[PDB]
């Protein structure tokens, strides 16, 4: 059980908070790049104003 | 023209009804963020939510695994179907 | 008389905000799935009522296996005495 | 300890590391498409200021 245990120690010691960091961060960048498309949708909002005249 | 400044008058309202949902969206738009980092800040601490992500993971996975095994099925069983219509009568007789 | 440019600016103000509505109606509708993203990563019952039943599915398809099939072993002998016919 | 391989074989035949592993291309993704909704976009009004 000790080992069970050390598989999951292992695991959750030192592998799982480096995946919890870079999926957080990448979460972050992924609701962050969500946004910033977001910001290129400002680029368009002056594209869209452009559009008006066109 | 006189009914010009009546269009411009309802026109006028909304300009207000919009100004009041620019507002709207603008403070909603800070309630996201106020949801989102919050969200990030949730993770800094911990929770993630692992076991969540554990089962839900695996609910699809078992998903995928029948499939996969179903093309195994079908391979199987027609490989030895086939081979069985052949070969059990082959010689037919001999 | 001039009246006809007033109208023309409120009007064009007021499309101008309608998109401008729409396009944060937008941005904050978008924000919204990108934190339901969230929301759908940060009823116990189900998922052991499959996760369980997916589980006995597959040991089902296990046996299966072997029905549908393991005769693959049987069948290459007979793979191999068939074509005595030649 | 039998139990509780019945559960960790979850994982070792399928979760955090397979949402980091799609980040890891789905950012890849929305990298693009920021450059190819603004980058892009910059072209598209290239044009557009030279035919306004």
């Amino acid at each position: 059980n000790q080992e069970l245990e050390q598989q999951l120690c292992i695991i959750e010691k030192s592998l799982n908070p480096l995946k919890a960091e870079n999926q957080k961060l990448m979460r972050e960048n992924n609701n962050l790049q969500s946004e910033i498309i977001l910001s290129s949708e400002n680029a368009q909002q002056k594209y869209n104003l452009l559009t008006v005249r066109l | 023209i006189k009914e010009l400044q009546e269009q411009l008058r309802n026109c006028k309202e909304q300009v207000h009804t919009q100004e009041a949902q620019l507002s709207y969206l603008k403070m909603q738009v800070s309630n996201r963020d106020g949801e989102i980092n919050r969200l990030k800040t949730r993770l800094d601490v911990g929770g993630i939510n692992m076991v969540k992500l554990v089962q839900d993971y695996n609910y699809m996975q078992q998903n995928d695994k029948i499939k996969l095994l179903n093309h195994q099925i079908d391979y199987l069983n027609k490989e030895n179907t086939e081979m069985d219509s052949i070969l059990r009568s082959k010689p037919y007789i001999a």
